[PDB]
RNA sequence: AGGUGGUUAUAACGUUGGGGAUCCACCUCUUCCCAUCCGAACAGAGAAGUUAAGCCCAACGGUGCCGAUGGUACUGCGUAGUGGGAGAGUAGGACGCCGCCG
RNA sequence: GAGUGUAAUGGCACAAGGGUGCUUGACUGGGAGACAAACAAGUCGCACAGGUAGGAAACUAGAGCAUAGUGAUCCGGUGG
RNA sequence: GUUAUCAUGAGGUAGAGCGACUGAUUGGAUGUCCAGAUAAACUCCGAAUGCAUGAUA
């Protein structure tokens, strides 16, 4: 909360499995249709075997 | 030998026994016991001395209390050596005691063997004592 | 290591300690100057 | 159980009057508990020899003359350190309102099995009980015939009637 | 706010219905999501403590401070001047977002998780490598909750995602 | 530890040095969560001299210049100046010196 | 044969100087302590080593209070 | 159901229940006064919500606290007398008592 | 049951223990009255005038939680 | 000035105690508990005397 100290980039983007907006600092290279920023991930919560 | 493991000082001034004892003047673990009339220093090997005789009597049945422990430095000077100078040579410890306090404590034989037992240990301590029973205890059962 | 000190600017003066190897740089405090009847600042000498 | 017990009238107090007591075979003595003050009163050492120098426990039926007529429990006994004389006595008065803590002998009534050689041991002699003073019995009975090996009977291991084991429960009783 | 409106549109309205509470305040809440790590390697070798972070900023999105000693140990070279700790306290939406960010794709990249809370509800994770984020010597994870036993915070701890197991 | 011990810890220290007499009463604050109030107070009597609130008369810190204001008023006609402000575990911020600031813009030297 | 001690300093004269019911004028020393074992109340201060001294003139009271803790003042009239 | 004092806990701590007219509180959000790694604390802005918790009331001898009478230890004077009289423990007491303001 | 640079003892929770913001009162002229006391020495403390620091203010500050860290006179040095 | 009486005050000795601290310590059941017990440099307690002040004789 304090000006200054707090790193930016912290902005919202969704992830791929292989979509949910998230925010985050990590701003991989990528655009989508706003919510443009985007990250490509491996097989998420939704694809682990024995999380799911 | 009965000392403490550790102290804290080396040296200690020699008090002043007074009066009775109030405590340990009451039979708490066996049924007869021995306790002192007089005032006196006593020493560790005076203990040793009485304990194995009391201990060798009653053959193995039986327990035995030693009811004080001699924690009190004593120190002795030596022959050729004048006054002054400073607290002299070591010399182990005592426990001092006064009249009603009880020294030693036996319980599992009958009354005729703890009396005679207690007589022996008695013999080796320089202070002359008396016999007690717990008034609690039965003739009619031992 | 701890030496006298003498703040300065009849004059005015202070006389003080401090750790010579600790505080090595000279000593700057201001103080009341009886003379000017005000505050001025003392350094040490 | 019962025991009579009677006593003159006290009056002075202090030690000029407790020394002049005792110079006659006397012993002080006081009785309190519940309602009212207690009680000063004289009783001597023949009247109390058979109450005190006894195995048995009993409760006292207590007649202190000028005074009145009370019950009591014996709950303090003062020695002379080196004489090992009783000097003083306090009885606690006991009444049908309330329960009370007192100590009653228990007694190894035969022996497990074989046993395991001349063991037999009573280790704990007595045991606090607190109930009404009509519902303490004069000894503590217990039968022996199970687990001749190495083996103790604990105290909260123990039901005997409407009384309550106040005798620092997890203990042990007997063993071997 | 993506497990924000999950936890009081919905998981909320479910844990009154089985706990049977007279209210809504008596539901357990997790309030803070604490992360830490020792760095006792620092104590000689203290260029890896600003490198910590570095890394541990990156992660939450929030800033982080250096943890100082407390005890006089030479076993471990310890006077009581030296940091060898790095904190963060995530706190409200903070912490909403960053949940996400673990539950989805952090135990999904391991290579499930214990089940034994201190005993008053609050459940912590000390997972061994760091890389198991997006954004990357381990570091501690607590979640601190506002529920009394193990009973209820296992309750708000599930509902969550957290794989847990059996 | 629990929004009070600090309080009365705070409490405790501002009281070491200033209590009330017949001349320079103490003026104390307490702030609820909506209302806020005052008291005019003689520790070596024990009683209250004057008083006022806003429980029965803006945002909060509009509102304690009017508690600021009347306290003043029942001081005036009783004859008090020059009371002496105890923080009562309060940082001196908000409305608790907008409540300062009128007390002394009207006739006491608080 | 030797002794390693044989030291000792000086005794401070430390203690209670002015008694709760005697009169005491302003400067008065009351109790010389280390520490307050003495605690100063109304109308009595208290210097570097914890002297407690009279600021105005009148009776020495003592007064104890919670924790058993001792308050040392001066009635004026 | 609040604020603020006096009385050295017989006043404290705790346990089990009750309480939402209005108050106290938790509570909601950080644009502003102000603050820490974090509106957690402190500060500001509100009344959308609850008595769950703090808080207050009832009952409880549970932990602590107070504590006799008698006897004893010790002791001033004096050479057994003449005066003072503990500590511990036991009966018991105690879940405060009083002022001001709203 | 820690800490308080340094022995021991006494003290300390409104902390005298731990942090930060600003500061130089580690002030000029002072000593009502006491402690202690062979002397020489030692100790605590004013009232108010001048000018400051912190504070919203009340107020506090003539060094340090206290008690050791020392050396007369003669004879010389330096600044007014 | 002294002694007595009354009023007021501050004590840490004798004694006592040890789940009130520190050190030491006995036996049991088994760090937890039940008993037993110690000290110039231990104290949760604590006299008798003595001491200071005022008044009267
Ligand atoms: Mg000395
Ligand atoms: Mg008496
Ligand atoms: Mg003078
Ligand atoms: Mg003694
Ligand atoms: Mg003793
Ligand atoms: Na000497
Ligand atoms: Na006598
Ligand atoms: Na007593
Ligand atoms: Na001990």
């Amino acid at each position: 909360m304090k000006k200054g100290i707090h790193p930016e980039n912290y902005r919202p983007v969704v992830f791929k499995d292989m979509i949910f907006i998230t925010r985050s600092t990590m701003e991989a290279k990528e655009t989508i249709e706003v919510t443009y920023p985007l990250i490509k991930v491996e097989i998420s919560n939704t694809s682990h075997p024995f999380f799911t | 030998m009965l000392q403490p493991k550790k102290t804290k000082f080396r040296r200690q001034q020699k008090g002043r026994m007074k009066g009775f004892a109030q405590r340990g003047n009451q039979l708490s673990f066996g049924s007869f016991g021995i306790k002192s009339l007089q005032s006196k220093w006593i020493t560790g090997r005076q203990i040793e001395a009485a304990r194995i005789a009391v201990t060798r009597y009653m053959q193995r049945q039986g327990q035995v209390w030693v009811r004080i422990f001699p924690d009190k430095p004593i120190t002795k000077k030596g022959e050729g050596v004048r006054m002054g100078k400073g607290k002299g040579a070591p010399e182990g410890f005592v426990a001092p005691i006064t009249p009603g306090r009880i020294i030693f404590e036996v319980e599992g034989v009958p009354y005729e063997i703890a009396k005679e037992a207690l007589r022996l240990a008695a013999q080796k301590l320089p202070v002359t004592t008396k016999f007690v029973v717990r008034h609690d205890y039965d003739i009619q059962n031992q | 290591l701890e030496c006298t000190e003498h703040k300065e600017s009849g004059i005015s003066r202070y006389i003080t300690t401090k750790n010579r190897k600790n505080t090595t740089q000279r000593l700057e405090l201001k103080k009341y100057n009886p003379i000017l009847r005000r505050m001025t600042l003392h350094k040490e000498i | 159980k019962t025991f009579q017990l009677t006593g003159t009238p006290r009056a002075e107090f202090g030690k000029k009057a407790a020394k002049a007591i005792r110079k006659e075979d006397q012993i002080p003595a006081v009785l309190y508990g519940g309602k009212g003050e207690g009680v000063n009163f004289i009783v001597s050492q023949d009247a109390v020899r058979n109450l005190i120098y006894s195995p048995e426990i009993f409760l006292v039926e207590l007649t202190v003359e000028g005074s009145g007529s009370y019950k009591a429990i014996l709950k303090e006994i003062q020695f002379h350190p080196v004489t090992d004389r009783i000097i003083h006595i306090d009885f606690l008065q006991v009444t049908d309102e309330k329960p009370v803590v007192m100590e009653v002998p228990v007694v190894l009534t035969h022996a497990e099995g074989v046993k395991a050689g001349g063991k037999l041991s009573l280790e704990m002699r007595k045991l606090k009980v607190k109930a009404l003073y009509s519902e303490i019995p004069e000894k503590l009975d217990i039968d022996v015939s199970d687990l001749q090996l190495g083996k103790t009977i604990q105290v909260g291991e123990l039901h005997f009637e409407g009384l309550t084991l106040m005798n620092a429960k997890n203990a042990v009783v007997c063993a071997v | 706010a993506n497990l924000k409106k999950d936890y009081q549109e919905r998981i909320v309205p479910a844990l009154m219905k089985q706990f049977g509470y007279t209210s809504v305040m008596q539901v357990p809440v997790l309030k803070k999501i604490v992360i830490n790590q020792g760095l006792g390697m620092a104590t000689g070798d203290k260029k890896i403590i600003d490198v910590a972070v570095s890394e541990l900023t990156a992660i939450t999105g929030q800033k982080a401070v250096p943890t100082v000693s407390k005890k006089d140990i030479s076993n471990f070279k310890l006077r009581k001047k030296m940091p060898i700790g790095v904190m963060v306290t995530l706190r409200r939406e903070q912490m909403y977002e960053f949940l996400e960010r673990l539950v989805r794709i952090a135990l999904p990249r391991i290579r499930g998780i214990e089940s034994k809370l201190d005993g008053r509800g609050n459940y912590t994770l000390g997972i061994n490598e760091q890389i198991i984020f997006p954004e990357i010597l381990g570091m501690n994870i607590t979640f601190v909750t506002s529920a009394q036993s193990d009973e209820e915070g296992y309750a708000l701890l599930k509902e969550f995602g957290l794989p847990f197991k059996n | 530890v629990t929004k009070e011990q600090r309080r009365q810890k705070i409490k405790a220290r501002v009281r070491g040095k200033i209590s009330g007499t017949q001349e320079k009463p103490r003026l104390t604050v307490f702030r609820s969560n909506k209302q806020i109030y005052a008291q005019l107070i003689d520790d070596i009597a024990g009683r209250t001299l004057a008083s006022a609130s806003s429980l029965k008369l803006g945002s909060k810190k509009e509102i304690a210049a009017k508690v600021g204001d009347e306290i003043a008023k029942a001081a005036t006609e009783a004859g008090i100046s020059t009371v002496v402000f105890d923080r009562n575990g309060y940082l001196f911020h908000g409305r608790i010196k907008e409540l300062a600031d009128a007390a002394r813009k009207g006739g006491l030297k608080f | 044969g030797s002794s390693k001690n044989g030291r000792e300093s000086e005794s401070k004269r430390l203690g209670v100087k002015v008694y709760g019911g005697e009169m005491a004028k302003a400067g008065n020393i009351l109790v010389r302590q280390r520490g307050t074992v003495h605690h100063p109340g109304e109308n009595v201060g208290i210097g570097k080593d914890h002297t407690l001294y009279a600021l105005k003139s009148g009776v020495v009271v003592f007064t104890r209070k919670k924790n058993d803790r001792s308050y040392v003042s001066i009635k004026t009239e």
